[PDB]
RNA sequence: AAUUAUUAUUAUAAAUAUUAUUUUAAAAAUAUAAAAAU
């Protein structure tokens, strides 16, 4: 009897006579409440003893006590929020203030320099896209600083859009207030609080999606493109006329491709197919509204597709060298595309989609079927599959519920 | 094809495969197929073919198979795995290491017992099979199972009855040959010139484990080098020549022979004089071995302005008149080098000059003729990436300006301490070279100070930097703390350029590249130390040949005495024998020599590899391995997948049938590493398909 | 027990073959050209492609 | 074996002709020279060995009947395995097993207590039951002792 | 890490850093007569103690350590150091008027004068040697440094300072003398010269603005 | 603080701690740190009798 | 019965509800349990 010491979460064993101990399912150890103690915290409310007591109050001082503002003070608020055309023309002036002072890359061989640190202007950048909604990864601005052929293109996209908002106004701003300044009314909320809706891209407009792009250059330039792709794709908000939005929707496509997403990358090049062609079509840009619409049918293995696009992309557009060689470049897979033509040898090409099944991808011996399948967002233990009656799934022994004999089996209702 | 071999004559009673391949067609295979298992189907199939082929096609297919070799360690160390069954490992040598010795199983039955006219013939021939008897290292089988040279293996040695290391047990491959080719060399050679007299010498030395050739085995050509000259009267002055005794005499120095007559005449002379005149002294020079060597002198001839062979040679020799002797020739060797205007005879005479220096007593003169003839300037001029840094390290005056170099009694650079005074002068940041290559060439003695200022200084070694380059590159990285350092040395650079070009291998020599790319592109942006040629006689203890493998620990047993407050780490692999300096590179034994011989003042630095305290103080670190990453397994034989390649498996698939799916037709076990096919097997009922490429 | 056992001793339990080939060992993997994930040889998905042709 | 503490480099090999001399008395002092005693620079820890080669072994004496009445016992694992064979009984098998009995005799008097210590001075003698040795270009000097 | 820092760190562990005495004395302790007498201090039993006490500041011996000893680290580095130790209420009322601040604002200005001289006497050594590769954008604060700390710009340090401080100068108008005529610096990715008219014009009016006040 | 502390010109210290220490006994430890030299803790053994 | 544990807690009433918890691809001893005869 009694082998160890006398408190409850001792080590070695005990006895009822001795220590009689009060039948605790599971209590808090001496070094704290383990992550299992509270799975009950956090469903049940207290640990599942019962003897313990729920100071649940520090929450409620993170939750409530904080998002508490009483009626006389919660139609004030909105009427001081800042003026988020100024901490536009105020971080883009700060954050050029330190995408000056980045170093310029290291350039000495036998070994690869490491990339400029990034918490220098981490800060302000996180005031400039947070405005925008347009959520850019440090590292295209930390590799664009790094690139010898993107460190001054992107930081002069930067100082000209910033005097083209300095001169101009924060366009994509009024435009959601001429919403509520158009269609006759003495209101025009505020009076726009922007400078000292039916406009085309502005000025500022064009050269926000530059630096956007340049931004995105240096992802690519890291080879990082599905982040790029939500670069790109989000400047999509920004085009109103059919012009630039083509050129926008061939850069979404023109890095859908690489990204792994063969699917969207038609539709990003299908809109290319639509608005291109308003120049002269000797300009090495011509041709290239109609080339993403068919590259990526000849990544995406259906070649007959991709055979008529080429063919219409010829007649309107007299000589796209590109275009030309896609009209040659599947004449090399003929017949071992068209002979060899089934419906779904799909074999995987890039690295978007090699990298996006290791995340995201189903794996071995957890996060497969057989773990916990989710529904309605909610984790069910494998057995309860409303997606299936096989075995071990509680639907195998359902009943009948007293109604309508509905199975013809014997053992097996 | 499936053609290039013949059944054998009587074909329903022998079976076995003949060979009528060309030598060429199997070294083109030899050539163009290097992995392993193309690599055993050519020396198998050339060693059944070896009673045949003509003696230059043996001359040949020999020289041919040294491509794969190299003098520097392990002969045959082809090693499949290391099985870890119990719990330390040992090793198993794959099938090419069982190849040479099936071929050198061949030789031994060709040259010794079914046609011993063979080898008398082609002169040669022998001395290629010497010196590839010497590479593949049979005097030594043990390293063909070791990896690490701290590890000896015992496979190919030590059997045990119980039944282990019975099919590797006792390896005698060679041992009948390489003794009937010493039976040749004594007792015939008519037919044999002077340039193989010399290199049937240089074999019987090589392939000895440490370098003694047997003396009757040698003695049986020195004998004959002597009638070779005996019909021109030794007063030889062919300056081709007169190179046969550089070469004479760096063999019988490699061997330990002492015959001051070879040095009586190619040092001109001077001794055998300078023993006439004499009031009252010794007569050194003679150490008279006249009833076995024939006096010689060469004549009014060059008799001046040796080759490098010649200087590496003198190092040896301990007697102070012979250096100053032959301290003269240097600098007329400089003096003809520099005037002819040719590269490789000006930094090979310094090479194998510093070697020379690095035995003279008297530091002081040992270290004014190294400044007066530019040795940290034409050194550096070869070494690959150096070029660059060689021009600035000569800046006009501080190439080497007679730093303050104060050396005490000893000869120890006891200027520690009292030359980080300097001078007071804080030794010039950047200088001149507008294009901001201005900060200035880190020479040890003028930056010792900041060694000091330093945290952790690194010492580089040339096995480090092998293998991969992930590991310097890290340290590169550090530099940039400020707080730490890093040390090479104008050895290691030079030992570093060897290993560049002379490398087994092109995914080695490659390295050494990048390896030597950064080391010069970090020495000439100010981050790392180069300790010079100067510096490197500074440190050095005087009389002691002290090259890279003691450089990086001179080094460190220096500065871990004349600065103890920072760290020292040795960028090497840990399959360097210069990771224990204690066990190698030990000095005879000695009474005096105590475990205090780190620390104390009047002793040379090198006194304290008897101990173990100075592997103490200077750590080892592993700075940073590649990624522990698996390589793609993939394709090699797998035991486990063995079992399927003819596992029947029809209720497996159902719409897309093909032949048989796992199996890889013409490899072994569907292993697409492991080829085989178009090599020479034979299987008279069994398909085969041709050689393609993959 | 008949005593306790020190830390060199707890130790030389993972020197011998049968611990090491129960936890410190590594599968030889490949990305399914099709499944896109990774994967070992003979274990198949259960996409219609990924179980007729075997990847 | 480079090993600091061997020391294979101040060599003298010697040559002990066993040849009419005591088998319990060559196995003394050519321990003193295995062992390196005879050496005035012996530090127990360097083990500084001199190669010796006690040729024509098959010579050896043994006053008395001790050829007929001393054993080599040796008692293995096996119950009942204990071992007794007389030095004319190993003589049938090796007779350089009896001398290198003898060896392992004085080796060990001085350094039983180390493995590193015991076996290694022992692989420095090599028995030899005749004149033919393959040390001829060993050199091994002809020790002079008089027992 | 013992000494705190070796070359780089401002941090160290002088006479504030205790002497534990009651703890398994870690290493060092070559022999065991080391427990009444370790006679630490001697140069030989400390650098055996020194090292392996807390880490010699390596960030694991292979992991990534920090790039201190470049000057696009130490002077944005001391931007930051009087950019707050001096806030630009105290630069402004000092540049502006010449009125006395307070005596308390006077201490604020003292307190990071002799602040100055700390960063400087540990990260001086290190200044001196990425000059070289110092760059024109960075090599042109180190005058607006000495402002915000109230000291005219123009071994100990103050040999060291003169001499560096005249280096720098010349490198400073070197490159304004490199920029009259510049070459191209990029003829790709920015073949047009823009943003480096204002920039670079608004640095040599900045360059001798602080002339005159220096 | 309760410590007597010489500074030898090699970078070498020492300390002798003085706590309850007579005035006596300070002078002793004051002429006990210029007279070492504090370079060598040697253990005075027949084997370390001479240092060279 | 310390329990969500060896358990139809049954004083009474009863008779065709499929009325809703039991992992594992090897070998021995043991443990339950198993065709043929003195």
């Amino acid at each position: 009897y009694q082998r160890g010491s006398w408190a409850p979460g001792s080590k070695h064993q005990k006895h009822m006579s001795l220590n009689p101990t009060m039948y605790l399912y599971r209590f808090a150890g001496p070094h704290g409440p383990g992550p299992y103690v509270m799975k009950y915290w956090w469903t049940l409310g207290c640990f599942p003893t019962g003897i313990e007591r729920p100071f649940r109050l520090p929450e409620f001082l993170a939750s409530y006590q904080q998002q508490h503002v009483p009626i006389e003070v919660e139609e004030w608020l909105q009427c001081f929020v800042k003026n988020p055309y100024e901490e536009l023309k105020d971080a883009t002036s700060s954050l050029l203030k330190c995408l000056e002072e980045v170093p310029i890359r290291e350039n000495t061989r036998g070994y690869r320099s490491i990339e400029s640190g990034v918490s220098s202007f981490a800060a302000p950048l996180a005031q400039f896209e947070r405005q925008l909604n347009v959520r850019v990864p440090s590292l295209a601005v930390r590799a664009a600083l790094g690139s010898p052929a993107l460190r001054e293109r992107l930081k002069d996209d930067l100082f000209e859009y910033n005097e083209s908002l300095s001169a101009c106004g924060s366009t994509p701003h009024r435009r959601l207030a001429r919403l509520a300044f158009d269609e006759p009314l003495t209101l025009p909320g505020g009076i726009n609080n922007s400078d000292d809706p039916n406009p085309s891209t502005s000025d500022d407009e064009k050269k926000l999606i530059r630096l956007l792009t340049t931004f995105s250059e240096g992802c690519t330039l890291k080879e990082d493109y599905e982040s790029a792709f939500s670069l790109l794709s989000s400047s999509l908000g920004f085009s109103h006329d059919d012009n630039t939005d083509g050129v926008v929707h061939s850069n979404a496509s023109a890095a859908a491709i690489l990204g792994g997403l063969y699917k969207e990358a038609e539709f990003h090049g299908r809109q290319a197919a639509l608005l291109e062609p308003q120049a002269m079509s000797s300009r090495k840009s011509g041709g290239r509204g109609y080339v993403l619409w068919a590259t990526a049918t000849a990544y995406q293995e259906d070649f007959d597709r991709a055979s008529r696009i080429v063919e219409k992309g010829l007649e309107v557009f007299p000589d796209n060298a590109d275009l030309k060689s896609i009209q040659e470049k599947l004449a090399g897979a003929v017949p071992a595309a068209s002979s060899a033509s089934p419906l779904c040898t799909r074999m995987v090409r890039s690295k978007g989609q090699q990298a996006r099944a290791l995340l995201h991808g189903s794996g071995r011996s957890f996060d497969n079927e057989f773990d916990w399948v989710v529904f309605k967002n909610k984790l069910y233990p494998s057995k309860m599959n409303p997606s299936s009656n096989e075995m071990g799934s509680v639907f195998r022994r359902v009943g009948d519920f007293g109604g309508h004999i509905s199975t013809s089996r014997s053992l097996e209702p | 094809d499936l053609v290039g071999y013949h059944v054998h004559r009587h074909f329903p009673l022998l079976d076995v495969l003949g060979c009528d391949r060309s030598v060429n067609d199997l070294l083109a295979q030899f050539w163009n197929r290097p992995q392993r298992e193309a690599r055993t189907a050519t020396v198998l199939d050339f060693a059944a073919t070896l009673q045949r082929h003509s003696n230059e096609e043996l001359t040949r297919v020999l020289y041919e198979l040294s491509s794969l070799f190299e003098w520097d360690g392990n002969g045959l160390q082809f090693i499949a795995a290391k099985v870890l069954k119990y719990g330390r490992s040992y090793t198993v040598s794959s099938e090419l290491t069982k190849a040479f010795v099936q071929l050198v199983d061949a030789m031994t039955v060709a040259f010794v017992e079914e046609q011993p006219h063979r080898l008398a013939e082609s002169p040669a021939l022998l001395a290629q099979v010497l010196h590839f008897l010497a590479l593949v290292k049979i005097m030594e089988p043990n390293k063909w199972y070791t990896l690490n040279p701290n590890a000896p293996q015992n496979r190919a040695d030590y059997t045990h009855p119980r039944g282990v290391n019975r099919t590797c047990g006792h390896v005698t491959t060679g041992r009948a040959l390489l003794d009937f080719l010493e039976d040749m060399v004594t007792s015939f050679t008519e037919g044999w010139s002077e340039d193989d007299i010399l290199d049937v010498m240089a074999g019987f030395s090589g392939v000895m484990p440490d370098g003694k050739a047997s003396s009757p085995v040698l003695y049986a050509l020195l004998d004959e080098l002597w009638m070779r000259w005996s019909k021109v009267g030794f007063v030889l002055s062919g300056s081709e020549q007169a190179v046969r005794l550089e070469r004479l005499y760096m063999l019988l120095q490699v061997m330990d022979m002492q015959r001051d007559a070879v040095l009586d005449a190619l040092l001109g002379g001077q001794l055998r004089a300078h023993s006439t005149a004499p009031s009252t002294s010794t007569l050194p020079t003679l150490f008279c071995e006249r009833d076995d060597t024939p006096p010689l002198t060469l004549a009014q001839s060059l008799t001046q302005t040796r080759g490098p062979d010649f200087f590496s040679a003198v190092s040896r020799d301990k007697r102070a008149m012979v250096k100053a002797a032959a301290l003269r020739l240097l600098t007329a060797s400089l003096a003809k080098a520099r005037d002819d205007s040719d590269a490789v005879l000006h930094q090979a005479l310094v090479e194998s000059g510093t070697e020379l220096l690095q035995s003279l007593t008297s530091k002081s003169a040992a270290l004014s003729f190294a400044q007066r003839e530019q040795f940290d300037v034409i050194t550096l001029r070869a070494v690959p990436h150096m070029a660059d840094v060689a021009e600035r390290l000569a800046e006009q005056r501080a190439e080497a300006p007679f730093f303050p170099l104060t050396a005490s009694a000893g000869g120890l650079p006891d200027t520690a301490a009292v030359l980080a005074h300097l001078s007071s002068h804080p030794a010039p940041y950047i200088v001149l070279c507008k294009g901001r290559r201005v900060h200035p060439v880190r020479t040890l003695v003028s930056n010792l100070d900041h060694v000091a200022a330093v945290e952790n200084v690194f010492l580089l070694h040339s096995s480090g930097v092998s293998k991969c380059v992930d590991a310097l590159v890290a340290v590169a990285r550090r530099l940039r703390s400020g707080k730490d350092a890093l040390i090479v040395t104008a050895s290691c650079l030079r030992a570093l350029q060897a290993a560049a070009q002379y490398g087994a291998t092109e995914k080695r020599r490659a390295t050494a590249d990048r390896a030597l790319d950064i080391v010069s592109y970090e020495l000439e942006a100010g981050r790392a130390i180069l300790m010079p040629v100067t510096d490197e006689l500074y440190l050095h203890d005087a009389g002691t040949y002290c090259d890279e493998d003691l450089m990086l620990w001179t080094l460190a047993a220096y500065l871990a005495r004349d600065v103890p407050l920072v760290k020292v780490h040795t960028i090497m692999s840990s399959r360097s024998r210069a990771r224990n300096p204690q066990h190698a590179l030990r000095g005879e034994h000695s009474p005096l020599t105590s475990t205090d011989d780190l620390y104390n003042k009047s002793t040379p630095l090198l006194q304290a590899l008897r101990s173990k305290e100075l592997r103490a103080v200077t750590h080892h670190p592993v700075v940073q391995r590649p990624v522990r990453d698996p390589p793609q397994t993939l394709y090699n034989v797998n035991p486990i997948r063995a079992r399927f390649v003819y596992r029947r498996d029809k209720a497996l698939f159902d719409k897309y049938h093909v032949t048989a799916r796992n199996l890889a037709p013409g490899f072994s076990q569907g292993a697409l590493n492991s080829d085989l096919r178009a090599l020479g097997f034979y299987t008279p009922d069994h398909p085969q398909v041709p050689y393609t490429p993959l | 027990p008949k005593r306790k056992k020190n830390p060199m001793q707890l130790r030389r339990k993972t020197y011998g073959l049968h611990f090491k080939e129960r936890y410190l060992k590594l599968e030889e993997w490949y990305f399914c050209p099709l499944c896109a994930e990774p994967k070992k040889q003979g274990e198949w998905c259960r996409r219609e492609d990924c179980r007729q042709i075997k990847p | 074996m480079s090993k600091q503490w061997l020391c294979r480099e101040g060599e003298r090999w010697w040559l002990l002709d066993a040849r009419g001399q005591q088998l319990p008395h060559v196995a003394k002092i050519a321990a003193q020279y295995m062992t390196g005693q005879h050496r005035p620079d012996f530090t127990p820890g360097m083990m500084t060995g001199d190669h010796v080669v006690i040729t024509n072994i098959k010579d050896a004496v043994m006053t008395g009947d001790n050829w007929i009445r001393v054993p080599i016992t040796w008692q293995t694992a096996y119950p009942g395995g204990k071992y007794r064979v007389r030095l004319s009984e190993m003589y049938e098998r090796d007779p350089c097993m009896v001398m290198w009995w003898y060896l392992k005799d004085e080796v060990n008097r001085h350094f039983v207590r180390k493995l590193k210590t015991r076996t290694a001075p022992l692989e420095k003698a090599w028995l030899y039951e005749d004149s033919v040795h393959p040390h001829a270009e060993k050199n091994p000097r002809p020790l002079v002792w008089t027992d | 890490c013992i000494s705190g820092g070796g070359r780089g760190d401002l941090f160290t562990r002088h006479a504030s850093a205790f002497k534990p005495p009651a703890f398994g004395v870690l290493r060092g302790l070559t022999h065991s007569s080391q427990t009444t007498h370790p006679q630490t201090g001697q140069l030989r039993a400390r650098k055996l103690i020194q090292h392996a006490m807390h880490d010699r500041t390596l960030s694991g011996s292979g992991h990534h350590r920090t790039a201190v000893a470049t000057w696009s680290y130490l002077l944005p580095s001391l931007r930051q150091n009087v950019e707050q130790a001096v806030p630009d209420t105290l630069y402004e009322k000092l540049l502006t008027d010449e009125v006395p601040l307070t005596p308390a604002e006077s201490r604020q200005l003292a307190d990071a004068h002799r602040l100055l001289r700390f960063e400087l006497q540990k990260r001086i050594g290190l200044l001196e040697d990425s000059l070289a590769d110092a760059a024109l954008p960075y090599l042109l604060q180190w005058p607006a440094l000495f402002q915000r700390a109230w000291l005219r710009l123009p071994g100990a340090l103050v040999p060291r300072l003169a001499q560096l401080t005249r280096h720098v100068i010349r490198c400073v108008e070197e490159d304004l003398g490199r920029l009259e005529h510049g070459s191209e610096p990029r003829e790709d990715g920015a073949p047009r010269s823009r943003r480096q008219v204002t920039l670079e014009a608004a640095w040599r009016a900045q360059w001798a603005s602080l002339l005159s006040w220096h | 603080e309760s410590s007597i502390t010489g500074i030898y010109r090699d970078g070498s210290e020492k300390a002798y701690s003085i706590r309850f220490l007579s005035s006596m006994g300070i002078n002793v430890r004051f002429h006990r740190l210029v007279n070492e030299g504090n370079d060598y803790n040697h253990s005075f053994s027949a084997s370390h009798l001479h240092l060279q």
